[PDB]
RNA sequence: UAGCUAGUAGGUGGGGUAACGGCUCACCUAGGCGACGAUCCCUAGCUGGUCUGAGAGGAUGACCAGCCACACUGGAACUGA
RNA sequence: CCCGCAGAAGAAGCACCGGCUAACUCCGUGCCAGCAGCCGCGGUAAUACGGAGGGUGCAAGCGUUAAUCGGAAUUACUGGGCGUAAAGCGCACGCAGGCGGUUUGUUAAGUCAGAUGUGAAAUCCCCGGGCUCAACCUGGGAACUGCAUCUGAUACUGGCAA
């Protein structure tokens, strides 16, 4: 929701990120946001949902980007 | 209206130094006439009268070696504003123990020298550089 | 002077004031960063500088000099600020920390790079 | 109930004490009545290692004071025709 | 061997109908080291004239001042106009303790002892004549016998 | 002896009790100027006595009242 | 944290030698001496009063390398003791280990000197010692130890300084290595090219 | 920040108190504090000392040690030396 | 802590270089890009800007910022000023308060001298001792300049009497 929360945002995922073997943080080359990888979409749905209920970090989830050459 | 009679005599001597004055006067009393006595053992003046029945005139006789005075500067402590008392141990050496300091212990009125000899100090009058 | 009037009344200290007031005696303070713009400083030399409108983590919004050239600075970002007047430029009184958080290192610096963040090449 | 106790100075494995005389319920290092005399359990060779002020702690015995147990085991260490 | 010193050379101006012009004013102090100080203070267009001048001055006006032993005779003061600065005879000091303009001139007055420190403007002109006019009236415990006391041990102690 | 003071007495509007002041020419800690450094306490004595104006030997007791802690030795220089 | 660069620009930033690289060379002459410390080094400068001080207090620092936090450590101590502090600067300064390790001519330069000291191979008083800083006290004696004794560089170092003019408050056994060290160290008896009053002129601010 | 206080200033007597006292009530007296700054607002634990300073002072009260206060916030009592 | 093994082998940076302040040239750049504690540099030959080379400082740290005192005798007790530089109320009367001519007697409050108790330890300072040195731990002393009490001295200041 905001820049304030980018700090949480790359250490609540980060904590998130010791947890899963199957689950990858990107950061995006072409327009500066968090590329988060899965197994479908439930998976992503809790995990958004284990982030706010415990982090306070309220994600928003959207399609990425497009190189476009 | 006179506060300070001390002060007075100690600025008498020093115009009279400045303005080259032979003799320079002033009504007598105790105390004036014992601080007279002291510069008159150190020899700052020559020697003094006190001459008078009902307003004693102390007249106190300058003194010259060449065209410089000899009381070179001649400075108030104990002004009655801000009253100064000092012990046997810190008593002042006016000069380095050069010049003299008048100094009131109980004893009578004497130099800091006389005094911290006599292992006892007072009240720290004026500072005779 | 006049002794009994310094009883009666005694000698006032004279506290200054310090000139910067980002933070009651802090060395480096965390803002926000919005507004970051270019101004001009006064007439002996002339210029475009850069500058930061940033609102401190005590709330109090002031002003910040961007060192070095070529900043990634935007309308957010989470940076440090140290104190430092930037005399030419009139009411600007804090130095951003390159080194620090979201203001990066200067492009390619290699004399004083204690200043401005810049790590030493390697070999 | 006062006592006769040790107190350690020094810095880590190279200790110190001092011998005092202080109140029981307060600390170590802290609140004491007197010290009298000083221990050095790594004392290098010189004679000075103890210096006990005897006398006062025969004193403080009248007083009804419990002396400890390495405080009395340096009496009997420092013997008391020496 | 009476060791000139130069303290402070710096440019003055006068502004005709022309240009301005430009001159320089030189400041050094010369003493030979045993008691007899002097400053000098010269003027013209080229700075090693300048100096030049300033000696022929200093040379021609020296001063006996009479140092006790290494050290001043007693604490003494030497206001003149703005410059203020006092001496505390340092009874082995083992240094001169002075900044600009009051070092220079004790270190060739003879003196390796007292500490100084000048009140006030320390404007090197000033305050050079400060120093000197003070170890004008710096007397000596021979000189105060011949007019008070003249018991020559007692008045020293 | 024992500690006993001078003191002046200020306020006798009230019954077997005295506010009596002492004087204290301390010296100033920075200035060194005398100064007539006032002190007034509340001083117990017997059955109604004295007057204003009159100097008062005072010695230290037990706490006889909330504040009056001060007994009251003797009566000097009764004046008008 | 010792000096460890290029030795003798430090000599020729100060124009005559320290002897700080004596050696087998005991001509200095391979040096290119004194007016050509660096690119523009072949001038000279008016060279302020602030300067004067600085490259004197760089000399008496240089011969023994004593970095500013340790040498400042000297004149807090020279001015808390008693004596001159211009004099008790230098005594307290003589009696570094490889100080007297090289008056006592154990070592050729003061590099050489402390590479013993460092590698702990004196025995002075009866005690190994290798930190060099160690106050060398007044009437003792100092040793080299047998079992690391005459690797050629001991004895390189007793047949130079035999040459060098012989120090005086002090005794080599010139055979096997029995350093004695006696009485106090002297003003009179120095280099006498430095300076004292330079050094605790700067000292006091 | 110019007046402030109404168990408030003191007496007497009962009770209370480990012990002293408006401590707590009864009745009486009409007083007590205040320009050497009372009352009020803001800030703060105090000290030995630390830092600096030539000294006098200025700033400060971390660590170590003495003291005081608090123990989630507010109030009360028990037990027991 | 000691003894032996292998090998220079495994271990040097950060700031500044116009004046203040120790230490300079060249190239790029042209009031731009930027530097800067202060004054101030850059308008096409910049020792001040950035990059090299050179040189200086300090060192396992070195600078930047913040912080306090210093310098600051720019709160001046020691130790400042007030005609024009900031500052005599527009002037006057006057209570509290501050200070107070001269002489004797008296008191000893202030004052000064001596003694006593205490001024906890540590810390700080001096002559020593122990860790190889040092920091550091540590022995005695000095010190804690104070405060309170007690016994005296009677000049000076105060209270009282004339």
């Amino acid at each position: 929701k905001t820049k304030a929360d980018q700090e949480k945002m790359g250490l609540a995922l980060g904590r998130l990120a010791k947890e899963d073997p199957s689950f990858r943080v990107w950061t995006d080359e072409e327009s500066n946001q968090t590329i988060i990888a899965g197994m479908g979409e439930l998976h992503l749905d809790i995990i958004v949902d284990r982030m706010k209920r415990e982090f306070n970090v309220e994600a928003n989830v959207g399609k990425p980007q497009v190189a476009y050459r | 209206s006179m506060q300070d009679p001390i002060a007075d005599m100690l600025t008498r001597i020093r115009n009279g130094q400045a303005a080259n004055k032979a003799a320079v006067t002033m009504p007598s009393s105790k105390l004036k006439v014992a601080i007279a006595n002291v510069l008159k053992e150190e020899g700052f003046i020559e020697d003094f009268k006190v001459e008078g029945d009902t307003k004693p005139e102390l007249e106190l006789t300058l003194k010259y070696f060449q065209g410089k005075a000899v009381v070179e500067s001649i400075q108030r402590v104990s002004r009655p504003g801000l009253r100064i008392y000092k012990r046997k141990d810190e008593l002042p050496k006016v000069m380095a123990g050069l010049g003299i300091a008048v100094v009131s212990t109980s004893k009578g009125v004497m130099t800091d020298r006389a005094a911290r000899q006599a292992g006892l100090g007072g009240e720290i009058i004026c500072y005779v550089a | 002077a006049t002794v009994n009037q310094l009883v009666r009344k005694p000698r006032a200290r004279k506290v200054a004031k310090s000139n910067v007031p980002a933070l009651e005696a802090c060395p480096q303070k965390r803002g926000v960063c919005t507004r970051v713009y270019t101004t001009t400083p006064k007439k002996p030399n002339s210029a475009l500088r850069k500058v930061c409108r940033v609102r401190l983590t005590n709330g109090f919004e002031v002003t910040s000099y961007i060192g070095g050239e070529g900043h990634n600075l935007q309308e957010h970002s989470v940076i440090l600020i140290r104190g430092g007047r930037v005399k030419d430029l009139p009411g600007v009184r804090y130095h951003t920390v390159r080194g620090a958080l979201d203001c990066s290192g200067v492009k390619d610096r290699k004399q004083a790079r204690s200043k401005y963040g810049v790590k030493r090449p390697k070999a | 109930m006062v006592t006769i106790r040790l107190a350690r100075h020094g810095a880590k494995k190279r200790p110190f004490y001092q011998v005092v005389v202080a109140d029981s319920r307060n600390a170590r290092n802290g609140r004491f009545i007197e010290r009298v005399g000083f221990f050095n359990p790594i004392a290098s060779e010189k004679e000075e290692g103890t210096r006990l002020d005897l006398d006062r702690i025969a004193h403080w015995v009248g007083q009804g004071a419990t002396i400890s147990d390495r405080v009395a085991a340096l009496i009997k260490e420092v013997n008391k025709a020496a | 061997e009476l060791q000139e010193k130069l303290i402070a050379v710096n440019r003055v101006s006068k502004t005709v109908k022309g240009g301005r012009i430009f001159s320089f004013t030189a400041l050094t102090v010369v003493g030979d080291g045993n008691g007899r100080v002097g400053f000098g203070y010269g003027k013209a267009r080229e700075v090693p004239a300048a100096i030049q001048k300033a000696m022929e001055k200093a040379r021609r006006n020296m001063i006996n001042v009479a140092l006790n032993n290494g050290t001043l005779q007693h604490p003494v003061k030497g206001v003149h106009t703005g410059s203020r600065v006092f001496m505390q005879p340092a009874s082995e000091g083992t240094g001169i303790i002075a900044g600009g303009a009051m070092r220079a001139v004790l270190e060739v007055a003879g003196v390796h002892n007292v500490l100084a420190k000048a009140y006030g403007s320390t404007n090197p002109i000033n305050v050079v004549r400060a120093t000197i006019d003070g170890l004008e009236n710096m007397n000596s415990p021979e000189m105060v016998a011949a007019k008070r006391g003249k018991s020559v041990e007692e008045i020293l102690g | 002896k024992i500690r006993t003071l001078q003191g002046r007495v200020v306020s006798d509007k009230m019954e077997k009790s005295i506010v009596v002041a002492i004087e204290r020419f301390v010296k100033h800690p920075i200035y060194g100027k005398f100064i007539k450094r006032t002190t007034k306490l509340h001083v117990h004595d017997e059955n109604n006595e004295c007057g204003i104006g009159d100097v008062v030997e005072i010695r230290e007791c037990r706490p006889l009242s909330k504040t009056k802690s001060w007994t009251l030795v003797r009566v000097v220089e009764k004046a008008v | 944290a010792r000096y460890l660069g290029p030795k003798l620009k430090l000599s020729r930033r100060e124009g005559t030698d320290l002897f700080l690289k004596s050696g087998v060379r005991a001509i200095d002459t391979k040096c290119k001496i004194e007016q050509a410390p660096g690119q523009h080094g072949a001038r000279k400068p008016r060279l302020s009063d602030y300067g004067v001080q600085l490259r004197e207090k760089q000399k008496v620092r240089r011969i023994y390398g004593v970095l500013e936090r340790q040498f400042r450590n000297y004149y807090k101590e020279a001015a808390r003791l008693k004596g001159n502090t211009g004099e008790n600067l230098l005594a307290l300064l003589e009696g570094r280990l490889d100080n007297v390790v090289y008056r006592m001519g154990f070592g050729a330069t003061r590099a050489e000197a402390r590479q013993l000291v460092s590698h702990k191979a004196i025995m002075v008083n009866g005690r190994v010692v290798n930190i060099a800083s160690y106050q060398v006290s007044p009437n003792d004696v100092v040793s080299i130890r047998e079992k690391a004794k005459k690797q050629s560089r001991v004895k390189a170092a007793l047949e130079l300084a035999e040459q060098r003019e012989k120090p005086t408050w002090l005794e080599v056994d010139a055979g096997k290595m029995e350093g004695t060290f006696k009485r106090k160290p002297e003003r009179s008896d120095l280099s006498a090219d430095i300076n004292e009053h330079l050094i605790v002129e700067l000292y006091s601010k």
